[PDB]
């Protein structure tokens, strides 16, 4: 996260840290005691599927304070439409091997209904993005969880306000733009898969997943987030299904 | 009705035949007798921050 602040410990309790062989991979969002939402692209280069760990209640990576809860990732479910090495349909649903225990420091974010998300949440201007990602473009990652407030843009307005670069990926209906074009504030490498959380009438909801951008906080560019509302029905159906053998599962989308 | 200001619902809204609207809540919440508000039924409902709720 570039240009944000430290999320006070316990104020981002749905934040997930994903690890591979104990090393920082990506972020995620807890949506109930067993299920985590992350980005499909985080799994493009995984070979050691058995060494994938999700950590809940994490805050400071330098110390163990006892609020952390680690779980093996039993399954990673990706839409059939996602293509490795690309940006479209950038979502993954992760089943934990054992549920996390809900506490003051481990709480799920609400996965909203599709109509509520499209008709109401999509018009809430500011939302929070968080992670232990790079603090600067080509910079060091954070030891404490960071959070940033970002405004959402209509895709026409994002394309109008953005500088042309060439060979740049298109903004599809499965994405949205959020952030600032003045090079001060953005999500960054390592924040991928983390939450874009929206407040509405005293409750927080999952509206986006940190996905991509053309460098962190690049002047003339905004952050790109997976538009979660497109996937509500897809996620709900998978969560009502029995686990299948094998860590990686490709599920038909729609 | 649900299209305009979430039909007055705190959480989810369902449109019905005629001038009928039913508000609903996410799991871990119940609808109040006002028919719009949602109250937690569990200790750790989704989307609430305990350290902020407790103070
Ligand atoms: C879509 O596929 C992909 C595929 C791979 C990457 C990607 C490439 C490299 C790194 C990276 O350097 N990772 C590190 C370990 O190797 C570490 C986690 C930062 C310590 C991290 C990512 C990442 O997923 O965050 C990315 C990516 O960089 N996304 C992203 C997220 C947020 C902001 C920006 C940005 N504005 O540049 C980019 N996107
Ligand atoms: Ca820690």
């Amino acid at each position: 996260i570039v240009g944000g602040k430290v999320c006070p410990k316990g104020e981002c309790p749905w934040q997930v840290l994903l690890l591979v062989n104990g090393a920082q991979l990506c972020g995620g969002t807890l949506i109930n005691t067993i299920w985590v939402v992350s980005a499909a692209h985080c799994f493009d280069k995984i070979k050691n599927w058995r060494n994938l760990i999700a950590v809940l209640g994490e805050h400071d990576l330098s110390e163990h304070d006892g609020d952390e809860q680690s779980r093996r990732v039993a399954q990673v479910i990706i839409p059939s439409t996602y293509v490795p090495g690309t940006t479209n349909h950038d979502i993954a649903l992760l089943r934990l091997h054992q549920p996390v225990v809900l506490t003051d420091h481990v709480v799920p974010l609400c996965l909203p209904e599709r109509t509520f998300s499209e008709r109401t949440l999509a018009f809430v201007r500011f939302s929070l993005v968080s992670g232990w990602g790079q603090l600067l473009d080509r910079g060091a990652t954070a030891l404490e969880l960071m959070v940033l407030n970002v405004p959402r843009l209509m895709t026409q307005d994002c394309l109008q306000q953005s500088r042309k670069v060439g060979d740049s990926p298109n903004i599809t209906e499965y994405m949205f733009c959020a952030g600032y074009s003045d090079g001060s504030k953005d999500s960054c490498k390592g924040d991928s898969g983390g939450p874009h959380a929206t407040h509405y009438r005293g409750t927080w909801y999952l509206t986006g997943i940190v996905s991509w951008g053309q460098g962190c906080a690049t002047v003339g560019h905004f952050g790109v987030y997976t538009r979660v509302s497109q996937y509500i029905e897809w996620l709900q159906k998978l969560m009502r299904s029995e686990p299948r053998p094998g860590v990686l599962l490709r599920a038909p989308f729609p | 009705i649900c299209v305009n200001e979430n039909g007055g619902c705190e959480q989810y809204c369902s449109d019905h035949t005629g001038t009928k609207r039913s508000c609903r809540c996410h799991e871990g919440y119940s609808l109040l007798a006002d028919g719009v508000s949602c109250t937690p039924t569990v200790e750790y409902p989704c989307g609430k921050i305990p350290i902020l709720e407790k103070r």
